């Protein structure tokens, strides 16, 4: 048997109880760097270790830009959440 | 060892892409969203799924998408990717006309409730807030 | 830059 | 240049968010004893994140729940993987 | 890329073993938990951490060694790991005597209240229920 | 077995 809450994953663009951020015109951090990652390591890097790279993208190169004092100059980190048995590879 | 992702189709990309809300909700347009939607969609046609992308879809509409997808035959897919880009909190993703738990979405893909799913990886990405918190950063 |  | 202050942590759960753990009372509990295991194996092998991926199916498919409580009998639990790590970690 | 792990030192292992609680808590004593912690203490201490054992520390202890451990410098150490042996809710610890929001002690070694962790992998190894739910799995 |  196998429970039946296994073999999820949950890429969340933020960490649990904070804002997810989004631009405008490049559209959000998140998924930018998730497609960039996906685009440039699929064929090469387990899905984790691209998620991984996704996280560290999101982390080092995103930096909120507003008007309002609130919303400026905060950051971001996506949180991975596996209930996956195997690893997972796209080819 | 890793899943087999030799199965006839890679399988389903789900994408709900809400971008316009109810002004009974008073939620903002997710200007950008459109940008994410469509990278998205380019993305996992290169990785070979099928993918339906989905635009405004209400609370109702996105369970029964959900719903339906899930009796699906999956058979001789791979996987499952669902996409969610919408305002959200924790654990809740927004429709257009309000909220919904994330929780009663994924439940429909459970081991026991999408038999032909069950032993194969489920992948929802989540593009939404999980709260009002500010990560002010360190240097 | 904008939050959901 | 900044990160995040709530960047390079890993939450390694023993069971999914609202779920009971499990554990057995001479042998100890389901996660631990796989996490020691696996770690114990493939610490100078594996990159973290893929021996918690094998703790994961160690718990999965090799456990499961005994009690003369019907209510909590043969009952299973998946690990909970929760990694804001920035990159990938190695033992060695 | 990969995190460096090359310091003089590892990093510290936290092994904290609740297993008898307070009456006035209603739960009951982990019998087991002790292979767990004696386990791990072996299994850490072969990956060359300098673990330390903690055993039943009440909700006040648990708080005042996490922010004692955190206020220390670990500017030679690779990494940090603690583990949490001890009953449960979603989000929250058992010390012996009462509950300990999880937030509260990660909070400690957040990389802005943490400098000398800043950068540097922080684990936590949780066993404990997460809520009162059943999973009755699937062939 | 029990639970935690």
């Amino acid at each position: 048997k196998i429970p039946v809450e296994a073999d999820f994953l949950y890429a969340y663009s933020t960490a649990p109880g904070y804002y997810s951020w989004r631009n405008s015109k490049d559209g959000s951090w998140f998924i930018q760097s998730l497609c960039a990652m996906l685009k440039q390591y699929a064929d090469k890097l387990e899905f984790m270790h691209i998620l991984t790279r996704v996280n560290r993208k999101v982390a080092t190169e995103f930096e909120s830009f507003s008007f309002d004092a609130t919303f400026h100059a905060k950051k971001q980190i996506p949180c991975i959440v596996s209930m996956l048995t195997k690893e997972l590879y796209f080819y | 060892n890793s899943y087999k992702m030799d199965y006839p189709e890679m399988g389903l990309c789900i994408i709900i892409n809400n971008k316009n809300f109810h002004k009974s909700t008073g939620m903002t347009s997710r200007s950008g969203t459109d940008v994410d939607a469509a990278n998205l969609r380019e993305t996992f046609r290169n990785l070979k799924y099928e993918v339906r992308n989905k635009n405004d879809l209400t609370r109702e509409e996105i369970v029964e998408l959900m719903r339906d997808v899930s009796k699906e035959d999956h058979s001789k897919r791979s996987s499952f990717v669902c996409v969610l880009l919408s305002h959200g909190e924790e654990g809740i993703i927004f429709g257009t006309n309000g909220p919904v738990d994330l929780k009663k979405i994924t439940n429909f893909f459970r081991g026991d409730r999408c038999r032909s799913l069950t032993g194969k990886p489920k992948l929802f990405i989540i593009q939404a807030c999980r709260g009002t918190e500010l990560d002010c950063g360190i240097e | 830059d904008e939050v959901x």
